[PDB]
């Protein structure tokens, strides 16, 4: 161990892409 | 103020008290008056403290509201620009320490734990707001400042924006010309491989 451990928690949000509306903008719609 | 919690058909609201008079501010008259003798004789434990008003709490309203909602932003304002500015200069630092206010960023006080609260008020990290927490989700309606605005750990990106600012600060400084030209740099390495 080292004092005070580093620990960058990257908070698990499983991160997945998202989709553009503005491709098929047509959701527009 | 409430509603009228007898009512018959179901609403979102079932029941609902409001602490009208915000008088939580007559307190903070006493408080905020005391730091006025010095900035952190502000204190997150003047933010534990919201116990002490109505035996509750600061989920604060009104103007307060607002002013609790914008609390660390508040604080973290010009620290802002301390960075935009004065990250190309020094006092980055010092904003660094008023994250550490919001927050602990820094890679310290492991073992102290408690020390900056036998409550745990705070976290190890305190990843949401200090006195924000984590929340029930929502269904959207969203204009841009719903997002900047939203009840949610993402601000986060701050700290993450400010310690780029830091490194990258240094970076310029190792792009001066100097023989000592990996050196200090070192801590560009501390910092990138802290993420």
């Amino acid at each position: 161990l080292f004092p005070e451990p580093w620990d960058n928690f990257c908070r698990p949000g499983a991160i997945e892409a998202l989709d553009s509306p503005a491709s098929y903008l047509l959701d527009l719609y | 103020l409430q509603f009228p919690e007898a009512s018959s058909a179901d609403v979102w609201y079932i029941g609902k008290q409001i602490r009208l008079n915000t008088l939580f501010a007559k307190e903070l008259i006493g408080k905020a008056s005391r730091s006025l003798d010095l900035v952190l004789s502000w204190e997150t434990q003047n933010s534990r403290l919201e116990e002490a008003i109505l035996g509750g709490a600061a989920e604060l309203i009104d103007l307060d509201g607002a002013n609790g909602i914008y609390f660390w932003e508040l604080f973290f304002h010009m620290p802002f620009m301390v960075s935009w500015r004065f990250n190309v200069e020094q006092r980055y630092e010092d904003a660094n320490r008023w994250v550490k206010y919001l927050f602990n960023p820094f890679e310290c006080e492991d073992e102290p734990a408690l020390l900056l609260g036998k409550p745990p008020y705070w976290n190890s990290r305190p990843l949401v707001d200090e006195p924000f927490k984590g929340y029930s989700l929502t269904q959207p309606s969203d204009p841009d400042a719903i997002a900047a605005s939203d009840p949610i750990h993402y601000r986060k990106a701050v700290f993450n924006f400010l310690t780029k600012n830091i490194i990258d600060q240094g970076d310029m400084e190792y792009r001066k010309l100097q023989p000592s030209a990996r050196t200090l740099a070192r801590l560009s390495y501390s910092t990138a491989s802290s993420l």
